[PDB]
């Protein structure tokens, strides 16, 4: 199961 | 940061006259992962290719398999033929049936 | 021994017309269980594997939300980063990222992981500790500031710890009649004159799984690099792995030579001679 949220560099 | 692709040629399965079996192009350690990749019988591009998906290394280097199935004769020659930015020329590597 | 769950993203600008190239892929050990592809027709994560077709249509649609959220962010990235370098719109730039997790022999977590790289090289990375951050330089610096004030480490700390290894083990069961099984390699010698008084003795270890293997040559019960070649482990594309190792010897003197083949399959590392 991938991450829930991918926050930007 | 330009790396330039590992090639490795060879059969899935140890190779007999007549017997199906499948060419493996291996190509690795290569960035960017923009890349052609061809399989080749007597020199002439092969249709039925597919590769795997795109995924890489500890370093960052993009790694991928083109395969096709074949049946190896005594006569017919193969070869991987490869070009990438890092490149001059494509690079074309033979079929070498023990490596 | 010890199991991972891995996600790789790699996407690349296309500076001519439209949006990135983004490709993840998601791997239980050795084995690609799941791939998103924004160039495939689906646009929907798909299976590699059996024992994950038997996950429900909630599970394929939380899956395909999240991939697309990842590839929108890595989209914002590259437009983040070109600023950051002060790069022009005209060149194509990569980024990729990879997560997971590891379990130990006892089953629990062991570690976990998430590094970052801008155009192949190291960007930013999750310390051991999930608490802390490893950046390259001064862009990736901004970028740990802001993810030390957005509490990422904390946010990825509870996934990986939890979701990750959690999906893991349920992978690993529904998987275990191939994930937890070794294939022990099928090991053979060949023997090629290279001249009248040399010959090259050649180490097969064919299909073989996981990938993990060490090939050694020893002369006389001694290890022996000299005159050797090893090969980069290389897929089958049945799922299963082949490496080679040669030596040059002696014509005659064949008998002194040993293979000595190392993996998690082998009770005990086997040993061929000529
Ligand atoms: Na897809
Ligand atoms: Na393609
Ligand atoms: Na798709
Ligand atoms: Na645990
Ligand atoms: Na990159
Ligand atoms: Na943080």
């Amino acid at each position: 199961k991938l991450v829930v949220v991918a926050v930007g560099v | 940061i330009q790396r330039t692709p590992k090639i490795q040629v060879y059969s899935r399965h140890p190779a007999e006259n007549g017997k199906s079996n499948f060419l493996n192009c291996y190509v690795s350690g290569f960035h960017p992962s923009d890349i052609e990749v061809d399989l080749l019988k007597n020199g002439e591009r092969i249709e039925k290719v597919e590769h795997s998906d795109l995924s890489f290394s500890k370093d960052w280097s993009f790694y991928l398999l083109y395969y096709t199935e074949f049946t190896p004769t005594e006569k017919d020659e193969y070869a991987c033929r490869v070009n990438h930015v890092t490149l001059s020329q494509p690079k074309i590597v033979k079929w070498d049936r023990d490596m | 021994g010890s199991h991972s769950m891995r996600y790789f993203f790699t996407s690349v600008s296309r500076p001519g017309r439209g949006e990135p190239r983004f490709i993840a892929v998601g791997y239980v050990d050795d084995t690609q269980f799941v791939r998103f592809d924004s160039d495939a027709a689906s646009q929907r994560m798909e299976p590699r594997a059996p024992w994950i077709e038997q996950e429900g249509p909630e599970y394929w649609d939380g899956e395909t939300r999240k991939v697309k959220a990842h590839s929108q962010t890595h989209r914002v990235d590259l437009g983040t980063l070109r600023g950051y370098y002060n790069q022009s719109e005209a060149g194509s730039h990569t980024v990729q990222r990879m997560y997971g997790c590891d379990v130990g022999s006892d089953w629990r977590f062991l570690r976990g992981y998430h590094q970052y790289a801008y155009d192949g090289k190291d960007y930013i990375a999750l310390k051991e500790d999930l608490r802390s951050w490893t950046a390259a330089d001064m862009a990736a610096q901004t970028t740990k500031h802001k993810w030390e004030a957005a509490h990422v480490a904390e946010q990825l700390r509870a996934y990986l710890e939890g979701t990750c290894v959690e999906w893991l083990r349920r992978y690993l069961e529904n998987g275990k009649e191939t994930l937890q099984r070794t294939d022990a390699p099928k090991t053979h010698m060949t023997h090629h004159a290279v001249s009248d008084h040399e010959a090259t003795l050649r180490c097969w270890a064919l299909s073989f799984y996981p990938a993990e293997i060490t090939l050694t040559w020893q002369r006389d019960g001694e290890d022996q690099t000299q005159d050797t070649e090893l090969v980069e482990t290389r897929p089958a594309g049945d799922g299963t792995f082949q490496k080679w190792a040669a030596v040059v010897v002696p014509s005659g003197q064949e008998q002194r030579y040993t293979c000595h083949v190392q993996h998690e399959g082998l009770p005990k590392p086997l040993t061929l001679r000529w």
